[PDB]
RNA sequence: AACCUGGUUGAUCUUGCCAGUAGUCAUAUGCUUGUCUCAAAGAUUAAGCCAUGCAAGUGAAAGUAUAUAUAUAUAUAUGUAGAAACUGCGAACGGCUCAUUAAAACAGUUAUAGUCUACUUGACAUUUAUAAGGAUAACUACGGAAAAGCUGUAGCUAAUACUUGCAUUAUCCUUUUGGAUAAGUAUUUGUUAGAAGGAAUUAUAACAAAGAAGUAACACGUAAAGUGUGUAUCAAUCGAGUUUCUGACCUAUCAGCUUUUGAUGUUAGGGUAUUGGCCUAACAUGGCUAUGACGGGUAACGGGGAAUUAGAGUUCGAUUCCGGAGAGGGAGCCUGAGAAAUAGCUACCACAUCUAAGGAAGGCAGCAGGCGCGUAAAUUACCCAAUUCUAAAGAAGAGAGGUAGUGACAAGAAAUAACAAUGCAAGGUUUGUAUUGGAAUGGUGGGAAUUUAAAACCUUCCCAGAGUAACAAUUGGAGGGCAAGUCUGGUGCCAGCAGCCGCGGUAAUUCCAGCUCCAAUAGCGUAUAUUAAAAUUGUUGCAGUUAAAACGCUCGUAGUUGAAUUUCAAAGAAUCAUUCUUUUUAAAAUCCGAUUUUGUUACUUUGAGUAAAUUAGAGUGUUCAAAGCAAACAGUUAAAGCAUUGUGUUUGAAUACUAUAGCAUGGAAUAACAAAAUUGAACAAGCUAAAAUUUUUUGUUCUUAUUUUGGCUUAGUUACGAUU
RNA sequence: AGCAUUUGUCUAAAAUACUUCCAUUAAUCAAGAACGAAAGUUAAGGGAGUGAAGACGAUCAGAUACCGUCGUAAUCUUAAC
RNA sequence: GGAAAAACCGUAAAUCCUAUCUUUUAAAGGAAGGAGAAGUCGUAACAAGGUUUCCGUAGGUGAACCUGCGGAAGGAUCAU
RNA sequence: ACUCUCUUAAGGUAGCCAAAUGCCUCGUCAUCUAAUUAGUGACGCGCAUGAAUGGAUUAACGAGAUUCCCACUGUCCCUACU
């Protein structure tokens, strides 16, 4: 699997001996989607373990801006960066787009500053404008895959000007 | 399959183990612990081959299971413990204290030392790091931890250690004015002054010693032991003291007594 | 595993077999000093051109060298110590100057005809075979045992050798002569 | 020891080969073989096939004993053993082969700021309890199947196996102390703050979220308070994976290869222990190539190294060490720290054993031993004593390993007479040699002493014990090359010999004998390969008018090679007449009128850091040597030294080499290269925008203002600026 | 390689001479290219002499040869090879 | 909580079909080269070898060869 | 090969083959096949081949002549049903 038996850097066919070894791994890759969390125990070499999330939906999701983090179920995949298909079958992988529930947030924010640490500073409209109608544009950033939970933060700004004009000329 | 290697033949053994050709076929094999297979000796060695308690590995086994040898102030048990850069050896039927040195030709002699100086040893700090709660805690060639060292101590600075409490008593620094003894370089098994010290960007740094016959080596930083301050020697050095004849001059010592 | 014990050859063959100026040289030499074969010539004759190597190669490097004035005076010292050379001669060109004749006459058989003991070359080798011999303190069987200077003053015979006076006589002859008497008288 | 001879001819000189010669840790084979030491040995052919046997286990204070046995004190107390079995740890090392494999693997050289790491070592932990829950083995009973290291029930019962789970410490304030408050290790996310390394998105510190896993319901009896076993994190350590740089055999009658099926890159993921086309998607359209890519060949594992060498070199390296690879051929997997493991497993194909035919079991390139293949190779040995390993570690295991047996593979030492008398021989009392005749001795036979895991050998001693010293030396030769026969018979161009030239047709210096002689000698022939000889592969170091060989001619790309020129000298001391060494002599910057820095690279010098064995090499009377890595010294038993009534003492195992590449380092020459005028500077002056310095408006904090320093725009001023 | 009548036109060339200019621009060159006698080929002309083939007459034991008489192709220009 | 059983991707053994390459190897007949003898036919070459040789080229021939065309001297001339 | 001989205007050259050309003839030898008067390659004293009456070879092309091989089938075994 791993690092070998492929073209070499000429272009030629380099020959192959040495049968594959252990530590070359190349495990089976795993899909992973929306429903009730559901999580395989993988056992990597040196008994290091790895967490198989093959079904999620209730995260850790951080407001940078404000530093603060609250637990949400997440509502749908919307935008993957890589191929459409990820997002067509609603599965989740690192750097993909979903949009979480925000109440948790909403609730925070009225409860800490007031009005629907470094205070004030101020929210966005557009972000503001998302947020009255309850559900919020967010982007996971840990690895599924990796560690058996789904972790992210809400967009902003600029980046969240371009996830929007992507997802949504316009088709 | 393809695991770690547990065997060494006789032959590919260190040479300055001293081991013959003809003596079976596999040497002892260190075990794992604080120092370097390459830098050291197993304790069989010492005992056999060097002191002369045993004449075979069973005699070794026999004096090991009782208690009577003692490094670093503890029991040991295992044959092929390693005896380490320096330490203390105590054999306590006979009452003798060994501190492990270098000669001149880059090989260990257990050299007799005094009760009142065994009761402390000499540890160089390889690393040091900070851990939680902004601890400090050095990180020694004797494979030991060091807790609560000062800041003013840094990597090439040694340390004179107790053994009774494992807490240190006072410092040597690596300053250009400080006695250092060679540890594995091709000049190994040397006592010099420090003249010079040479920084360089990305790769190794190179010391200039001097002998106390004003001969002048150099050698690389990895390896140099500092050993004292410009008073003296810290511990009692063996009969050579560190100054290394040449050749032609030790030929003609030999014959001449 | 194959044993780390060492070997090596001791002689060259001597190339261009029949050359009649050496060869004849070669029997004149072993007419003098009675060895076996011309393999005993070839082995001292190895000897010796090793010596001259050496010599040859040492010469090369320049005065004052460090390595040169110790392996120098290393090389002529086992010189003295076989004795090869004199006190007077000290310098590599006497190493050089080191002749087959000069190195024969080393040999224990020669020393011993030299000395005494037998009257013959050939009655000095058998005598070495047939222990007879002692070189001080140790006894040796060796015709090519090579003889260094400080144990040149102490040849003598074995103490276990008949003229050392251990088993006296033929035990054949003495003893029939005995019986004989006895049943005799 | 930096070496040459015979053969073109009537005779000659060349060119040129062939022939001879020697070696070959390089195989075979022929004859012969007495000693002793030393010791390679089914690799080349078939990585062909295998009968039988053996080759990995493990409990001496310390997880588990109502199988059972047992000793003391009064059924009871202690204990001591303990078959059996669960559990634990190992069995992933060793050992073997060399098929694969030609930038692969390997060697030096980096990197790991890209990671994993059992045993061992040292630091050392956080959100019912006078003691918790079962269920299972051995074991008991009934069983089944021709047979397997097959296993069915049902009843039991333990564990350091499996499974639960019990406080308490730290932070801030009055001020020893009195109050208040906090309290998850890795790991992962988001947010920030910031002891060291050349460089940190690093150690680390805080905030907001999640969060494994743990921190003893365990066993001994240790010090005149301790140990074992388990255990989170860190570090160390035995290591492992990737990974930088540089280094290879033959072939152009292999010249364009590689990219749909990842080739080269970019982004994002997934995956990994981690980086990465490692793998998916989307996007680029690249990457490599006559300085030989891409193929083909290899009777090719690589290296340490080996043989041969005057110096260059050339060939060899299955094979002691290191590293790689593989276990009939492929493939896939489990467990565990470590495995794509082969005396683990599943399947296929190729083989193949037992079977009552239903089914079962299999893998010697472990060691023996067999068949086959062949030019070509040993005992179904004995032993765990040493050497080491593994274990719950003394005490058990180990065909790992040692020791023998077989052994003319190689290598060292070394007999096969010696000697005196006479007689004879030759010489100027001599040297030599067929008669005699007393000494010397292994080999050998026996007994020991000893050696040894045990025996045998070795050594040593005591008996026996050579004269045709039958206790018997052979092999190959005797024209030339080439050292020794124009000796004697037989054959008669036949038989034959003959590396080569040639010999053999009736005197054969060559055949076949015999006699004599000669070379080497317990060794000597023969074959095949290989090195020298071969300056006949030529860098050193060939030849090309005519002997082999100048392209028909010219242009020309790659290649190789390339004029001159920029800093000359002067003075002092040592030494034997020279040599070696020191001082000063332009210009700028920098440091307190004095003090010290100044292109790059090749090249070269030193160095550093380098596995041992090997190899060169110092030391060392193994009986000598091949060797080994040791040893030496005094002492019929004590002196002597030095320890405060005691203790042997000196010791040796050096040194060098370990590519050209990489690393540091002094450098004047030699080379390159950089810098270099249809123009480029260097400085002094002035204005301008950036930074520093001083001040500071106002009831937890927003300003403003002068001054000083680097960058920029604009006239002047300099030995201003270009080698022949 | 090759080049010999006359004159013209278009071309190149080398030496010399040069107190003329440039300033190393060079030397030899695998790859590749230009030219390349004679014969031969392909195509158009052209065709005197010469003359492989061939035909005869001789010479010779024989003669497919030397010698002789005749005689196609080629030899010449253009355009390719 | 969980044994049997299945389906899907993914590893992917193995079997067969083609395709090319590789390796020896058969084959009537053809046509070479060498080796062997005293066989046949010539007279080609060496002398001006009885037509100077040899080259390149083309045609012919029983073969050695002969002839054309243009070269060379290694020619038999270094020369009115 | 080489020689003699009668004789022609000249005596078949380069080629080619039992060919749509060969009587003798189902020529002899191979090969294809299980069996080959067929196919193909050779051989060639050829009743009676052969050089614009064209000879020899040919890529492409063919409602052409000929043979074999693969695929395929009621052509056939052996017919039946519709």
């Amino acid at each position: 699997r791993d690092g070998r038996h492929k073209l070499r850097l000429t272009g030629g066919k380099k020959k192959i001996h040495k049968k594959k070894r252990k530590y070359e791994l190349g495990r089976p890759p795993s899909n992973t989607k929306l429903g009730s969390r559901q999580v395989h125990v993988v056992r990597g070499r040196g008994r290091n373990y790895k967490y198989r999330a093959i079904k999620l939906d209730s995260g850790s999701f951080s407001w940078p801006t404000f530093g603060i983090s609250k637990n949400t179920r997440i509502i749908d995949v919307v935008y993957n960066a890589s191929n459409n298909e990820l997002v067509r079958t609603k599965t989740l992988v690192k750097n993909c787009i979903v949009v979480i529930d925000s109440h948790p947030f909403t609730t925070w924010y009225e409860n800490t500053f007031g009005t629907t640490i470094g205070k004030s500073k101020n929210i966005d409209p557009l972000l503001l404008e998302q947020f009255k109608q309850g559900r919020v544009l967010a982007c996971i950033s840990s690895r599924p895959g990796q560690c058996g939970k789904a972790d992210g933060y809400i967009i902003e700004g600029d980046e969240l000007l371009f996830y929007k004009r992507k997802m949504d000329k316009r088709n | 399959g393809k695991g770690i290697k547990k065997h060494l033949k006789r032959v590919n053994a260190p040479s300055h183990w001293m081991l013959n050709k003809m003596g079976g076929q596999y040497a002892p094999k260190t075990s794992s612990g604080p120092h370097k297979l390459l830098e050291s000796i197993p304790l069989v060695i010492l005992l056999r081959n060097r002191l002369k308690y045993a004449l075979t590995f069973d005699e070794v086994k026999m004096i090991l299971i009782q208690k009577i040898v003692k490094v670093d102030n503890k029991v040991r048990t295992d044959c092929t413990f390693p005896v380490g850069l320096m330490d203390v050896i105590h054999i306590t039927k006979s009452n003798e204290y060994f501190r492990l040195l270098y000669d001149i030709k880059g090989r260990f002699v257990p050299h007799r030392i005094t009760n009142e100086e065994s009761k402390y040893k000499l540890c160089k700090v390889k690393k040091i790091l900070l851990r939680k709660g902004r601890l400090s805690i050095a990180v020694t060639h004797d494979g030991r931890s060091i807790p609560y060292i000062h800041p003013d101590v840094k990597v090439n600075d040694t340390v004179r250690l107790d053994l009774e409490t494992g807490k240190v008593l006072e410092h040597l620094k690596f300053q250009v004015g400080s006695l250092v003894m060679v540890t594995a370089g091709h000049s190994v098994g040397r006592v010099g002054v420090i003249s010079s010290i040479d920084k360089n960007m990305g790769t190794y740094d190179i010391i200039h010693v001097k002998d106390s016959r004003n001969k002048v080596f150099a050698t690389r930083l990895s390896n140099v032991f500092v050993i004292g301050d410009n008073t003296k020697p810290y511990i009692s050095l063996p009969r050579e003291k560190g100054i290394k004849l040449d050749i032609i001059e030790e030929r003609r010592n030999r014959l001449k007594a | 595993p194959k044993s780390y014990r060492n070997y090596s050859k001791t002689a060259r063959n001597p190339k261009r077999p029949f050359e009649k100026e050496r060869l004849d040289q070669e029997l004149k030499l072993i007419g003098e000093y009675g060895l076996k074969n011309k393999r005993e010539i070839w082995r001292v004759q190895y000897l010796l051109a090793k010596i001259r190597s050496a010599a040859r190669y040492l010469l090369t490097l320049d005065e004052k060298s460090s390595k040169r004035i110790f392996q120098g005076e290393a090389l002529l010292r086992r010189m003295v110590r076989q004795g090869l050379l004199g006190e007077n001669e000290e310098k590599l060109d006497y190493v050089l100057g080191l002749t087959l004749p000069k190195l024969l006459e080393r040999r224990l058989q020669t020393k011993v005809f030299k000395l005494g003991l037998a009257k013959s070359v050939h009655h000095a080798r058998v005598l070495i075979r047939q222990r007879h011999i002692r070189v001080g303190k140790q006894m040796v069987d060796i015709p090519s045992f090579l003889v260094r200077v400080d144990s040149e003053k102490h040849i003598d015979f074995a103490t276990t050798s008949p003229f050392g006076g251990a088993r006296p006589g033929r035990v054949k002859r003495k003893s029939l002569k005995k019986q004989k008497e006895k049943t005799e008288a």
